[PDB]
């Protein structure tokens, strides 16, 4: 025999782990890559083939006549389901911001108002229902348009909170909508699909998930600001969880160090709630890296259900 | 059917899901075990197994929050010169492992993730089967976020002669079945691979006996943990016989490849490449072995829905043995 | 091609023939090694390898006439905490203890004596050649084989330099003309390179050097290599003799060196008596070694068709290490 | 883990070897068995298809012996005459190399067939080669299988008595099995030291009390498994303490007998390992 055979040859075991995982992430199998691309195109099929122009006309057609409700400023049309997740919990799942003027009555007051005035106006044309956050307008063709009720104050517009429900959130809907739209456009329209895929994966977790839809969208903006990887969901989705596992431990901010008021429910920095979220996001990041390294398509399928 | 989805339940909700393949860490045979934990923690997303013996003597220092859950083994493996069927060489002097040392470790263990505590066992401290149930109910604490698992052991201490009687080498399956109603006090039942039978058929038959006994006392969801079994052939066979949790050190000595548990240098030649840097081979084998364990775990979880087509290897053997022993 | 029929010759006549797969016996890891020798002697028709260390301490008693020839290993394996690549885990061994064992050794079959080595008794490469030429006795019915070892003793730190972990291949090639004094050249698997490619190229370097000094039939012995993949690859690279303890821990099956309990499930039967599994594995492994040995001897005539397994891997590596020259 | 893992589980290592090897010998592969039978039928083709009736008539046309032999014929491409299992008749002259040179020319007088002399027997080729062992009368004395200038010191009556009776008792398979054994020993690179007479006597002692299958695939391994032990002691019959065929091997358990025992034992292991591995090429290489 001979002298040698230690696990790390006197190296840092974590440096060896990085060298191995870096070598894995640099080689790819064309067969497994085609299977993964076919998986994501099916999960995003209802989203990329949604009649967005018909959504826009129906929005103008349902708000022309009711002076109280008014369409928002920035065009979203981020409604639409991916991976069979039928939840609306953030700006990435709504089609427009329906702004009412007259606050003190509460978000659920403005929601039911938009609901009632649209259900009477669209009676015999589409069904209207109020949800946990947004009003949904289902039509005969099966199209569901999501409308997020909002109010206008002397301080600006206010969107409902994703968890408190009986209060308005502290987010500036103008800033948020700008970032989500600007990044998505700068992300070849792949940021919003990646966010919905991430929320779909988190939904499959048997564990108790505590992150709101606004905060997940905020985490994605922080993740893909300096993202130089491939513009595919197969590469963008793992980047979100590997970035959010660290970013969720600190209060959310913009580039200059100013609070965006999306992470207040998670307590102070390095709190128990943030640590629990970091481990859940980290286990999903490990499962994604191990499924890709093993070329296991069934493991990627189970992540979405 | 003997194979079923089981696990560890808190308030009727499934906390740990079986069939579960558990990567094990131990200082016995691996003096650099802490370096293995640190490297493999970047790929281990699910539960893993450590030893209270190694926690007490400082062989391992964590952090253990990387895993989904932690199985705290009592330390009877490290406290024993006896080995499992997958040991291929050992140059091991066990130190003292008293009941007080074991109780102090599991008593002070605190973790944000679920914990499974295994009952104490020592090669010189064996009891009759019914008395083993009484010891585990008294030593294992009934605490939040902590499950209780009793590992049955033989009833007789080693004699020291040329041969050893079955009361030393095997557990009393008949006594386990007789006292099977007392298993409601615990969350899981445990038996080592080497001591539940002499060959593969006898181990499968005795596992099936324990499973049928648990299903009669309305413990149809109670997991059976086979300590030491963690390979590409015997582990699926024990699952078809009624077992649920499987751990071992085989992933640290061998390499799983195309349904076979092979020699690592051959795995590096036929899969990793002949020019792979030598300081990366052992960690790459450990990383690939854990991903293989989860793929094999999924095949066992798919057997309940897709049948034998879920297994990618040894399908004729798995079906033949399942027919013969059932 | 780097592969050729070689061996140990007496008066130009072939006494021991290569490629040779050598079943090895050792007390390290096998405390009942004598019990293994007695059982496997009923199936071992060819040569086997034992250790002078075990002869001195009485770990092995024999008789050893069952084998075609006996390779007396010096005892540097048993005297070392260092292990080989196939280990899945020492008393005092002086040069005089080694000289007394090989000095009184008598066998009716041919004997090959290996040069002495100890983890703390290392020398420069040339001094190893001169020490082996002085200690190995020049006797009838006795061949002399020098196992090269690293030139520097272990430092004792966390890392060890290549002068401790590897043999000096460049010094072996430089002093390759001095190999005519011996019958065979020896190198450990772990110490002739860091990975498989480096081990194959360095074996090829030694082979081309031996072929330059007209030692085209002198065997190269890779100590520790005895499996279904690395052994054929070293043979295609220029090696000839292969020994190891893997046949006592693993099981050869369908071109793979596998875990024994799985071999008993897929080949021996799930109900085979447990007291016969360890011996049946050893018996089947020796017959597998002879079948694999025949595949390597058939490569010289039939080419890669002689190999029933890993044909793609064997060709790819063989081309890469021969083009580098 | 658990207490256990001994090599023999506390048994004698040779008892473990016996249990394993017996279980191997009890299961058989029908495909490999047919491959071996096809091998031996070809190796014994020239012997089993020899026109033995024409051999005796051509012998009577040129002339025989008391006991009918006609054991001549080639097996496994071995063209050697070293014992009674390779001769067709004993040509007896009334009164060693002198009787051979005498008989040779006198056969050319009867026909002018080809006549040639060898190291042991005179060969008469027709184009068929008939082997004739010359002898003289003193009982009879036949030439030694070793030195040219000596008599074998054996009673040719006793030897022929057993060789013909045993062969018949072996359904005529003893003489073919001996020739196969001599072919295997001839391929050994080591120096073969057993004479043709001694090998035939070893086979007589080996197949006495043989209850196995009367096939060459099973008889040939039995010879080497028996001769490895019998060659260590001076050769005898049941009630007689000398056949005068193995005296050249020294005393009992001598170095010469031990070297021969080791060669016969290695052939027995190679045959048992070739069958256990179902390796037809290993059986083929045993014959060349
Ligand atoms: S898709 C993968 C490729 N990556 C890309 O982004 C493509 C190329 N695009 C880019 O270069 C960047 O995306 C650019 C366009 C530079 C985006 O940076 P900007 O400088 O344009 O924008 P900022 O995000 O820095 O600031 C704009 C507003 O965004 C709000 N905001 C920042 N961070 C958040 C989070 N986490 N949550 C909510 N809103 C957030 C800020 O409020 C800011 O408004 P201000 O008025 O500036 O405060
Ligand atoms: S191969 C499967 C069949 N073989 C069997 O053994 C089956 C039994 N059936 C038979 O008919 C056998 O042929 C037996 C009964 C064994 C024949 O035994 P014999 O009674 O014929 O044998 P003996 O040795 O007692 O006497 C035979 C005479 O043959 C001569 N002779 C014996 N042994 C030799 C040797 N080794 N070499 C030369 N000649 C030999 C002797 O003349 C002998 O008479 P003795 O009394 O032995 O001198």
């Amino acid at each position: 025999g001979g002298s040698g055979g230690s696990f790390g040859s006197g190296f840092d075991p974590r440096d060896i782990s990085r060298q191995v995982r870096d070598a894995e992430k640099k080689l790819g199998d064309e067969a497994f890559g085609a299977k993964i691309a076919d998986l994501f195109t099916g999960l995003l099929g209802d989203y990329n083939n949604r009649d967005t122009s018909l959504v826009r006309q129906r929005i103008d057609d349902m708000l022309e006549g009711l002076r109280d409700v008014a369409e928002g400023e920035l065009d979203l049309v981020f409604g639409g389901s991916v991976a069979k997740r039928t939840y609306v919990d953030g700006l990435s799942d709504v089609d427009c911001l329906v702004i009412v003027n007259d606050e003190a009555a509460g978000p659920h007051a403005a929601r039911d108002l938009v609901a009632k005035e649209l259900a009477a106006k669209l009676a015999g044309k589409a069904e209207v229902s109020a949800g946990k956050l947004a009003v949904t307008v289902r039509y005969g063709d099966g199209m569901e348009i999501q409308l997020l009720p909002a109010v206008r104050t002397e301080a600006g517009v206010k969107i409902p909170s994703a968890r408190v429900d009986g209060r308005w959130s502290e987010i500036d809907p103008g800033k948020f909508q700008q970032a989500l739209t600007k990044y998505n456009k700068a992300c070849a329209g792949k940021l919003v699909p990646a966010v919905k895929l991430a929320k779909a994966v988190i939904a499959q977790l048997p564990d108790a998930h505590q992150l709101s839809g606004y905060h997940i969208e905020s985490l994605a903006i922080d993740a893909f600001r300096n993202y130089t990887g491939t513009m595919t969901p197969a590469a963008m989705l793992p980047h979100f969880f590997e970035h959010a596992k660290e970013r969720v431990l600190r209060p959310m901010t913009d580039r200059t160090g100013q609070s965006v008021h999306v992470d207040g429910y998670m307590g102070d920095a390095h709190s128990d709630a943030r640590k629990t979220a970091s481990h859940l996001l980290g286990r999903l990041a490990k499962r994604m890296a191990n499924a890709t390294a093993a070329r296991s398509l069934p493991q990627w399928e189970d992540l979405f259900g | 059917m003997l194979a079923k989805r089981r696990g560890f339940y808190l308030d009727g909700n499934e906390i740990i899901r079986t069939p579960l393949l558990l990567p094990s860490f131990s200082s016995k045979g691996f003096p650099e075990v802490q370096e293995i934990i640190e490297a493999t923690s970047d790929v281990i997303d699910g539960p893993c197994l450590i030893s209270a013996y190694d926690l007490h003597y400082g062989s391992i220092k964590g952090p253990y929050d990387f895993a989904q859950a932690i199985f705290i083994d009592s330390g009877g493996y490290e406290a024993s010169k006896d080995v499992e069927l997958s040991d291929l060489g050992t140059m091991h002097t066990p130190a003292e492992w008293s009941q007080d040392d074991f109780s102090r470790i599991i008593g002070s263990w605190q973790s944000p993730t679920p914990t499974v505590l295994v009952s104490y066992d020592h090669p010189k401290d064996r009891l009759p089967t019914r008395a083993q149930i009484e010891r585990a109910d008294a030593m294992l604490p009934k605490r939040p976020h902590t499950f209780r698992e009793i590992l049955f052991k033989p009833e007789r201490v080693a004699t020291g002669g040329t041969s050893e009687p079955p009361e030393v080498t095997r557990v009393n399956v008949s006594a386990i079945v007789d006292n099977i109603g007392m298993m409601a006090r615990f969350d899981a039942l445990g038996i080592t691979e080497k001591e539940v039978g002499g060959n593969l058929k006898e181990r499968m038959v005795n596992i099936a006996r324990i499973r049928r006994a648990l299903d009669k006392v309305k413990l149809t969801r109670m997991p059976i943990h086979v300590f030491g079994s963690l390979d590409t052939v015997t582990t699926p066979l024990y699952f078809l016989a009624g077992a649920d949790v499987f751990d071992g050190l085989t992933w640290l000595r061998f390499a799983y490849y195309k349904g076979m548990t092979i020699y690592r240098q051959n795995y590096a030649a036929v899969e990793l490449g002949i020019d792979m840097k030598a300081h990366l081979v052992d960690a790459k084998c450990c990383f690939d072995n854990y991903r293989y364990m989860k793929g094999l775990e999924g095949e066992m979880r798919g057997f309940l829905k897709e049948g034998f087509a879920s297994f990618e290897h040894h399908r004729p053997l798995l079906e033949r043995a399942c027919r013969a022993v059932l």
